[PDB]
């Protein structure tokens, strides 16, 4: 596999139109009133080349493993500054849920993930609007099984919602974690097992240190497996 | 080594030794994962040793735009769907934003102090020399037997060369506006981010050095020490007797100013071999509009100017500093001369149209009043705007005089031939007055403004008519509508 990520943005971004919208904003921000170009958030999205009139990954349609398509993207800070004009704090819920889903889908794809500012301000400011329990209850619409390759990513972006993210997935709760370790080792789902390891380790349920009985299992299961052993040794020597 | 050095404990010694041993085997992936997999957890703050902060600074210069095979051969799996340079920069930024917040309601009052010492033991090894000191005798750091990180030599070894710390600054300030792919890229994903980190570290090491010295000392000695300060050794790299003209031409290196000195900077060479070359396999995906490049470039330049003004307004009313040979009173004139004598109105806005109207104070109103008192001088007074930033009436009571003395109004000496240059000059004054007024309200929270408002609106008539006097299809750059809104 290669570049098999979510890839929300399907087509090229309307450069010229975006550039036009990019103007009249510096002095505006330093000194929305201009919304005649794109009336609605759907129009703003399709302006980004977001989607051919779409917000849920259809895994039956293999939407979680797309191709490169070599598409261009506007600067992510400009994207998240334009998207945050159609916020409408005091509005209905059926539109705010669409806003939240559009934000979550356009934070998880590879293009917006591998093209982000070193210092994150907008990402933490947008998440701070919704409720953490609401952001993770109306979760990123990925199935619970493949929730971990994208959950590692969501925790790479926002690392503070890990304990608040395994509760909704597993509902002490360590029995479910240990049972879900199986049916991943029982099957040959090692990749999802690796990302499950990377997602759960360090929480209040699977802390670091030499002390969990995963190491024994792996030692018995023995090219993608080696990395599991190395990561487990590293986490034990902490 | 007496101040700021804090000894480690047995908990941190094992961490340091494990990290250095992981780095010895060129296993940088695990070196990053060790620090990343414990950031948003309980209050422990696994702190990086300086011998690893240096490896991070050198890894962060291994961008994927020119070195794809090295990165792809280091860690084939790439589980994080990222690159070492993108990660190392994230960790650097994360620990730097931690360092800028010394709170006891966070990880620890000792690990924080152990990080502050570890970041200050790393920038000290970078001395601005004009164009292995290991304090921890408890482990064998992996910089004794290693001077090359995957091809890139190092950071302190490559910057401590003859006249190399200044080429690293003058080589990123000219590719920050580039309309070419490898040049701009190199100064977008590598040095622009890295240069803002460094400047962020010298701007607090200087605070450590200044806040922790010899309290209650004579001016003569006080100012004699200020030339030995961390920042002062950083300004030395400029190596110029005439700071005022050198600095100003060294800050704006690819702007559209008047260019009065033909003897400009020599064609700058890249810091690392192949930095100015794009690899065939990598395909960029971001479409950066020229406005975006100008915004980022002018942000970095304004940051450099502020970092300058950091120690220059510290020197008391006594003698000037001896090390940098900086005047600190007419270097404002040199910078405000390069701003007024511009040729682009977009770049002139993006300099003063700052996002942080509070983080960069104390020198923008001094640079806003310096350009306003230079365009009038050369194109149709003793202003006091900067001095009236503590009186709502005073500044309001003096702006009338200008507009009332045909300041921002067009003249009759020119014709319709040079209307542009005659329009740009009054358009440049619009940008400078707004900034001065914007700061006023913000720093201050009747008829005074009313009177001033009317005057500004009545001065538009001349321009409006001036549009008909020169038979224009459209109007002139008015300055009433933009001001009215501001007052609310």
């Amino acid at each position: 596999d290669k570049y098999k990520d979510w890839h929300f943005i399907s087509k090229n971004c309307h450069y010229e139109q975006l550039m036009d919208l990019e103007m009249k904003d510096t002095a505006y921000s330093f000194l929305e009133f201009v919304h005649l170009k794109c009336p609605s958030i759907t129009n703003l999205l399709v302006l980004f080349g977001v989607n051919q009139e779409k917000l849920k990954i259809n895994y039956e349609k293999k939407e979680n493993s797309r191709y490169d398509n070599l598409c261009t993207i506007f600067p992510v800070n400009k994207m998240l500054k334009f998207l945050m004009y159609f916020y409408s704090d005091d509005d209905n819920d059926d539109v705010r849920e669409f806003f939240l889903k559009a934000f979550i889908c356009l934070i998880l794809d590879r293009k917006v993930f591998n093209a982000m500012e070193s210092d994150h301000r907008l990402c933490f400011k947008v998440l701070e609007l919704f409720n953490e329990a609401h952001f993770i209850n109306s979760y990123f619409e990925i199935v619970d099984k493949n929730d971990f390759f994208l959950h590692y990513r969501l925790l790479q972006i926002f690392p503070h919602l890990q304990s608040a993210l395994l509760r909704r997935r597993f509902s002490t709760i360590q029995q479910n974690i240990i049972k879900e370790f199986n049916e991943f080792f029982d099957c040959k789902n090692y990749k999802n097992l690796l990302y499950f390891i990377l997602t759960m380790y360090g929480s209040k349920f699977i802390p670091f240190g030499p002390k969990e009985y995963f190491k024994d299992c792996i030692l018995d299961i023995s090219v993608e497996i080696s990395i599991l052993k190395g990561i487990l040794n590293l986490f034990s020597k902490i | 080594g007496a101040h700021y050095f804090v000894e480690l404990t047995e908990k941190h010694l094992l961490a340091f030794e494990m990290l250095n041993s992981m780095c010895l085997l060129e296993n940088y992936d695990h070196v990053l994962l060790f620090l990343e997999c414990q950031f948003g957890k309980s209050h422990n703050l696994a702190v990086i040793p300086f011998d690893i902060i240096l490896v991070l600074f050198t890894l962060s210069t291994l961008s994927e735009y020119y070195k794809e095979p090295i990165l792809r051969a280091n860690d084939p799996y790439n589980t994080s769907r990222e690159t070492l340079s993108r990660r190392a920069l994230k960790l650097l930024q994360k620990y730097l934003a931690i360092l800028k917040e010394f709170d006891s309601e966070q990880y620890n009052l000792y690990d924080l102090e152990l990080l502050r010492c570890q970041f200050f033991l790393a920038i000290d090894t970078l001395t601005p020399k004009k164009q292995f000191k290991n304090p921890y005798r408890s482990y064998i750091s992996c910089l004794e037997q290693r001077n090359t990180i995957l091809g890139n030599r190092l950071l302190n070894l490559k910057l401590n060369e003859p006249g190399e710390f200044i080429n690293m600054i003058l080589w990123t300030l000219s590719n920050s506006l580039q309309e070419s792919t490898p040049l701009f890229l190199s100064s977008h994903e590598i040095w622009m981010p890295l240069l803002e980190i460094l400047i962020d570290l010298f701007s607090c090491r200087q605070d450590y050095f200044i806040q922790h010295e010899a309290q209650n000392v004579s001016k003569s000695l006080f100012v004699q020490r200020l030339s030995e300060s961390p920042l002062a050794v950083f300004f030395e790299s400029l190596n110029t007797r005439n700071f005022a003209n050198r600095f100003s031409e060294y800050v704006f290196l690819n702007c559209d100013y008047k260019l009065p000195s033909d003897n400009y900077a020599t064609p700058v060479h890249p810091v690392y071999n192949g930095e100015n070359t794009i690899v065939d396999t990598y395909i960029p995906t971001i479409k950066c509009s020229p406005l975006y490049k100008s915004q980022k470039s002018l942000a970095l330049r304004r940051k450099l100017i502020g970092s300058c003004f950091k120690l220059l307004l510290r020197v008391p009313d006594g003698h000037r500093l001896i090390t940098p040979r900086i005047v600190a009173d007419d270097v404002i004139q040199g910078i405000s001369r390069t701003l007024a004598s511009f040729n682009d109105i977009l770049q002139f806005k993006k300099f003063f149209m700052t996002e942080n109207l509070s983080q960069e104070s104390y020198f923008i109103p001094l640079l806003a009043e310096g350009t306003l008192s230079e365009i009038l001088k050369d194109t149709q007074v003793i202003l006091t705007l900067v001095e009236n930033l503590s009186d709502g009436v005073s500044f309001c009571n003096e702006v009338i005089g200008l507009v009332k003395s045909k300041c921002f109004a067009f003249t009759e000496q020119c014709s319709q031939a040079s209307y542009e240059e005659a329009v740009l000059n009054i358009e440049k004054c619009d940008v400078c007055l707004l900034v001065l007024l914007r700061y006023l309200l913000h720093l201050i929270g009747a008829k005074e403004q009313l009177e001033m408002l009317h005057a500004i609106e009545k001065n538009d008539s001349g321009r409006r008519q001036w549009a008909k006097a020169l038979n224009l299809g459209n109007d002139p750059p008015l300055l009433y509508p933009i001001v009215s809104q501001m007052f609310g």
